[PDB]
RNA sequence: AUAAUAGUAAAGAUGAAAUAAAUAAUUAUAAGACUAAUAUAUGUGAAAAUAUUAAUUAAAUAUUAACUGACAUUGAGGGAUUAAAACUAGAGUAGCGAAACGGAUUCGAUACCCGUGUAGUUCUAGUAGUAAACUAUGAAUACAAUUAUUUAUAUAUAUAUAUAUAAAUAAUAAAUGAAAAUGAAAGUAUUCCACCUGAAGAGUACGUUAGCAAUAAUGAAACUCAAAACAAUAGACGG
């Protein structure tokens, strides 16, 4: 199954915004392919400000770093990606949404879709065919 | 053709017993459950008077018998009990 | 059988182009039965069904 | 450091409610004027009051279907009069 | 028959018209058909429509949508005012001319292939043409098209390889130009928006060829001076020109140097003065809107 | 039935139910 | 005095026709009543046959179909198509239960 | 290094129910030299300065000026109130800063404290308050109300 | 893991962008023109992302029968 | 609820009242229950029910193609599910809240209002099978005159509407009806099941079956009476 990871990871340094997010993308991405998973994109979305201050593991929160991870593994490797992602103090919040490939086998990233790109393929022959 | 349809209904019936068998409290899966049983009765029950050759060889490679197929059946809680469908 | 078809089919077009026969290709001849090594017989190798339906639908 | 002290402005008003008017230096009641307006379209006073008591879910669910029943019976009552007063202009 | 006649009634003639008859955006020409009773029938009600207009009505022009309704009443204003704005640019007699210099759309000239040299610019105008198409019509263009295009596959597989050979085993560069061409050319005998609904020329406003002068009783008519209105006391924001009122079109008036003294006196009542403006010229947008560009001309 | 009919039937009901309440009680001290 | 209040005057486009009631005040009148956002559908992402459930983490665009303090607007407010206000009322859900919104 | 405690804002904060009316001045305290402590992060510093301490100056009830029992929820008993409370800013020298207003409730106190305000009673708070806001608290769902008064 | 560490670093560089939902970035027809000449060139196709035509006349004796036939007419 | 902080003297409640370093404000911590807008319960579900988010499993739509060849309808008995309250066992217990104990009101107040608030309301595993469990309207099939509004599928184009065919809802013709009204049924017909035969006695008594229990199902007769009931009409009256 296609599924949809979106995780805001803390900024605990100033100096190197991206790097707890950079480890936690190569921890989640190993654990996909390691389990018979593939990674079909990781879409980073900058730092932006929490809507609120929130609050993970005694600590609070006013901004983290998003960031997106199209994967495909199946039902069980899902379920252990989120528990470790539910146990992480780096990740303040986690959310795993399906994607479903009933209709076709190559989806792109909601964000991507939402620009009218429904397909990986869409995006890479504009950055070929065009570019 | 009433064999295949049957087989079919077979296949439905054994993954609809396995969720059942894990989620014992999902009455509305169970009451799906139990009227897939019932057709596939109601199929068979015209087979053995269409085709009674075929109909003995169908329930045979099914793994189910004359009785299965004739007796009034409702799955319920006794039947439950008596084959230990939840096990315990 | 470690071997793939698409390593195998690269070492019989890439045999067939360079002129070098090593025994893995005598191999190649019993793994496949593909005893003569061609541009003709690599398309029958990878040859889909799907193509006879084509054909008999048709007809 | 400065990097925490130059970028609280922003952060100070980022995380906004929604409830908040920046007073009018000039007309100070216009302003609360402003916020009253906000309250109202988000029927902040008419929530308060209908949390004070608890209602049965049956007697809930009566009066949000004899309050939609009002307004679209207003909205039908509203385009029969402007049919009215067009059927009037004409000399109808 | 009666259906023969009926489709040559005088009501059949009307185009139907849903448009709303209170329209409140921008108005650049007329949307319905002007519908004029005689006196004599006016007397008695009698417009040629399907009920009596109500007595009320002391105007001989109206515009409708629908003869009956479920409000038993007919749709229609009582209003016939676009001819006066079509009349008074008459009587202004500027032609109207193309700022593009395109050829006269009311002569059947002898066209040839230059603008024809952008046949991938408009071939695929047909599919890429769609800024308010549904989001699964205009999706219905690609698996109807592809089907279509993908029928003449054997006859590009053949007609490349027997014009163009080397084309094919050098660069595709050309090869698509072969493509654009082959399908319009396929195309051309197809009837896709064979017929066109943009507006041709000036929409029927004007039927007057440029190149006549006006002869008068005091000698040949140079400029042609026209009563108008000042809408605004200030500059159209961003823009050099203000606006004028004139003869129903709205135009831009450009000034000699000076603004008049009586613009800041009047401020904004100054529409309440007439002025004397000359036509400058007068142009036609796609949109189907008449450009016309004033001159304030001031007592000097 | 009207409610005028309906309360007839609910006097009988609560009378009924107020002697089996009187019924128990007495069971109780007489156990 | 040489001014009027922009409610008092109206000011006709350039290129458009008028007539002479366009100076009067039932002009002005007709067009507030007559004053409808019916531009919002070319402008509007939801009226033009995307999912709004893909915009479930995009808060900004989901952001104008909610109140100041977050309220979900009424079908009769937003104009939406059933499906669309369904669709668009669970992409805000969602998107307020991931953090974003 | 060293507490460095300033003043940077006053809150007016007004609680109006229906049965009383409570008014509270506070200020918002900030030490100038939280930055130059030691082991300090970016995070903490910037939690510091988006909530920062409050210190309660003036509070007052409708019962402080007189008003006893049922005339505590009345118009004119918010009404003095919020005089008294415009006086005391001016009497201990606590108008020199911003001063932000926040309401809570909709007794008959909020349009009472809003017209001494926008009045003659107010017209020296009034030049100091720079943001208005409301803080009434909302349940989605939550604790079960009592039930309905059968009166 | 190999693409897993290249990606991560091409994702997360400075140099690269991200997508940060602030404005709406302005610019199909790519997308659109790959599909139309797919469809008229077929197996003769010049796109990188060509589709089963190239593939059906290869395994058909078309691409390697035409390959021959031209060079037979070049000649 | 607890703690801290400054800051004070009243606070809370009501028709008005009185009963039990505070209230308010800003922080921090803990716990249980609930689910604002969207929202129409629209829709979905056999009914009961079902609206914070995600995931897994199961079920559910339309058209087309092929296939089976009456395999269908209904359904006694039987089976399954079944709100709230109640009960058994173990956890939980913020708020609400039978009872109980107090404060008021009142001529009295075993009430309505207020306080303290136990069971219960929550979760897990069970028992039980009852509601104005209501559309007070069993299910299926064939059929009959219109309009309006949505929804869905399809078709077309001079590309955004237009034309079709279903479904839903609203108002109706006919028909039906004691009428109120029903309106695609409460119409025209067919098939199958459940149920009724004056009121009161009575859904009671007795027996039986089932349940830990409360109870649930089944379910009379005597005596007495010439009543009793529904729709609608005109009044009178209404804090
Ligand atoms: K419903
Ligand atoms: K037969
Ligand atoms: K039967
Ligand atoms: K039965
Ligand atoms: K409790
Ligand atoms: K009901
Ligand atoms: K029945
Ligand atoms: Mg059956
Ligand atoms: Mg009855
Ligand atoms: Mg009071
Ligand atoms: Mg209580
Ligand atoms: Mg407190
Ligand atoms: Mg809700
Ligand atoms: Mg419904
Ligand atoms: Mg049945
Ligand atoms: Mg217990
Ligand atoms: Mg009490
Ligand atoms: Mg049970
Ligand atoms: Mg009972
Ligand atoms: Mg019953
Ligand atoms: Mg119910
Ligand atoms: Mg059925
Ligand atoms: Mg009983
Ligand atoms: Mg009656």
């Amino acid at each position: 199954m296609l599924y949809e990871l979106i995780g805001l990871v803390r900024i605990t340094n100033s100096n190197a915004p991206k790097l707890e997010a950079k480890e936690l993308s190569s921890t989640i991405g190993k654990l996909i392919i390691q389990n018979r998973g593939v990674v079909r994109d990781i879409v980073p979305m900058g730092i932006r400000y929490l809507p609120k201050i929130m609050k993970k593991d005694q600590e609070k929160h006013f901004r983290a770093y998003h960031f997106l991870m199209l994967f495909d593994s199946s039902a069980a490797v899902q379920s252990e990606i989120l528990r470790t992602l539910k146990k992480d103090p780096r990740v303040i919040r986690s959310s795993i949404v399906k994607v479903d490939l009933d209709k076709q086998l190559d989806r792109a990233s909601s964000l991507h879709r939402s620009l009218g790109k429904k397909s990986i393929l869409e995006l890479v022959n504009e950055d070929y065919q065009s570019i | 053709s009433s064999e295949v349809q049957a087989a079919c209904m077979t296949v439905r019936i054994q993954n609809m017993a396995n969720h059942i068998k894990e989620h014992r409290k999902d009455f509305a899966n169970t009451r799906n459950l139990r009227i897939l049983v019932q057709q596939r009765q109601a199929i068979l029950r015209y087979l053995k008077r269409d085709n009674p050759e075929k109909y003995y060889w169908t329930i045979q490679k099914l793994g189910l018998n004359d009785a299965a197929i004739t007796d009034e059946f409702n799955m319920d809680r006794r039947y439950m009990q008596d084959y230990e469908f939840f096990g315990d | 059988e470690k071997t793939t078809l698409l390593r195998d089919i690269r070492t019989i077009q890439d045999a067939l182009s360079s002129g070098s026969t090593p025994k893995e290709l005598l191999e190649i001849k019993q793994r496949y039965g593909i005893q003569d090594f061609s541009q003709e017989t690599v398309r029958q190798l990878l040859q889909l069904d799907i193509s006879g339906l084509e054909v008999n639908l048709e007809k | 450091a400065e990097i925490a002290r130059s970028s609280v402005e922003n952060a100070q008003m980022r995380f906004n409610s929604g409830k908040s008017i920046i007073v009018n230096k000039n007309n100070p009641a216009e302003s609360f004027k402003r916020l009253n307006r906000i309250m109202f379209e988000n029927n902040i006073p008419g929530d308060k009051r209908s949390q004070r008591f608890y209602m049965k879910p049956g007697k809930v669910a009566e009066l949000k279907r004899s309050q939609r029943h009002r307004k679209e019976f207003m909205m039908g009552f509203k385009r029969l009069i402007e049919i009215v007063k067009d059927a009037k202009r004409k000399g109808y | 028959t009666l259906a023969e006649l009926l489709g040559r009634s005088r009501i059949a003639q009307v185009a139907n018209n849903h448009k709303p008859l209170t329209y409140t955006g921008k108005k650049f020409h007329p949307t319905h058909q002007i519908i004029e009773t005689k006196p004599s029938t006016l007397y008695r009600q009698e417009w040629g429509l399907k009920s009596a207009i109500p007595s009320k009505i002391k105007s001989r022009y109206l515009v409708y949508n629908d003869l009956d309704t479920l409000e038993r009443i007919t749709t229609f204003e009582p209003r016939g005012g676009t001819q006066w704005n079509r009349l008074r640019f008459q009587e202004m007699g500027v032609p109207i001319v193309s700022n593009i210099g395109r050829q006269n759309p009311f002569f059947k000239y002898i066209s040839r292939p230059e603008d024809e040299s952008h046949a991938k610019l408009s071939l695929f105008k047909e599919m890429k043409g769609d800024t308010d198409i549904s989001p699964a019509a205009m999706k219905k263009r690609l698996k109807k098209i592809t089907a279509l295009i993908r029928s003449f596959q054997d006859e590009f597989k053949e007609w490349l390889v027997e014009n163009h050979p080397d084309e094919l085993k050098l660069n595709s560069n050309k090869l698509e130009d072969y493509v654009v061409k082959f399908l319009n050319k396929k195309l051309e005998t197809k009837t896709n928006k064979k017929f066109n609904t943009e507006i041709i020329g000036t929409g029927g406003l004007s039927y007057s060829l440029p190149g006549k002068l006006k002869n008068s009783p005091n000698g040949v008519i140079q400029r042609t001076v026209v009563p108008g209105r000042i809408l605004n006391v200030v500059k159209e924001n961003n823009d050099n020109k203000w606006l004028a009122a004139i003869g129903g079109f709205v135009a831009d008036v450009v000034f000699f140097q000076s603004p008049p003294s009586s613009f800041n006196s009047m401020g904004d009542f100054i529409r309440m003065k007439t002025f004397l403006f000359e036509i400058l010229e007068a142009s036609m947008e796609k949109n189907g809107s008449v450009s016309m560009h004033a001159r304030l001309l001031e007592p000097q | 039935d009207s409610v005028m009919r309906k309360r007839k039937k609910k006097m009988k009901k609560h009378k009924l139910r107020k002697r089996r309440k009187r019924e128990k009680a007495e069971r109780r001290k007489l156990s | 005095t040489k001014k009027i209040d922009q409610s008092l005057s109206k000011k006709l486009p350039k290129g458009t026709i008028y007539d002479p009631f366009d100076f009067s005040m039932g002009r002005i009148h007709l067009d507030r009543k007559y004053q409808a956002n019916k531009n919002s559908n070319r402008n509007d992402i939801m009226k033009s046959g995307a999912n709004p459930l893909e915009f479930y983490a995009r808060p900004r665009i989901l952001s104008r179909y909610v109140t100041s303090t977050g309220r979900i607007q009424h079908r009769d407010i937003t104009g939406l198509s059933a499906k669309n206000q369904r669709r668009l009322s669970k992409a805000i859900r969602r998107c307020q239960a991931i953090g974003l919104m | 290094y060293k507490p460095k405690e300033e003043v940077v804002k006053y809150i007016l904060h007004g609680k109006f129910t229906k049965n009383n009316t409570h008014l509270t001045f506070s200020s918002v305290v900030e030490d100038k030299n939280f930055h130059k402590n030691k082991g300090l992060t970016y995070n903490d510093t910037m939690l510091y300065y988006l909530n920062l301490p409050q210190k309660v100056k003036i509070s007052l009830s409708t019962g402080c000026l007189g008003f006893r029992k049922a005339a505590r929820g009345e118009y004119e008993a918010a009404f003095q109130t919020s005089g008294r409370m415009f006086e005391l800013i001016k009497e201990k020298n606590m108008l020199n800063k911003d001063i932000e207003v926040v309401m809570d409730d909709f007794g008959k106190g909020r349009a009472a404290f809003i017209s001494a305000l926008v009045g003659k009673e107010g017209a020296s708070v009034v030049k100091k308050v720079v943001k208005i806001s409301d803080a009434t608290k909302l349940k989605f769902g939550g604790v079960r109300s009592p039930k309905m008064r059968r009166l | 893991e190999s693409q897993l560490l290249k990606k991560i670093d091409k994702v997360f560089n400075d140099e690269t962008e991200e997508f940060t939902d602030a404005y709406d970035v302005t610019s199909g027809n790519t997308t659109l023109q790959t599909q139309i000449n797919n469809a008229i060139m077929g197996s003769l196709s010049n796109e990188k992302f060509f589709d089963i035509s190239l593939v059906d006349s290869y395994l058909n004796k078309d691409l390697k029968n035409i390959s021959n036939k031209i060079d037979s007419k070049l000649n």
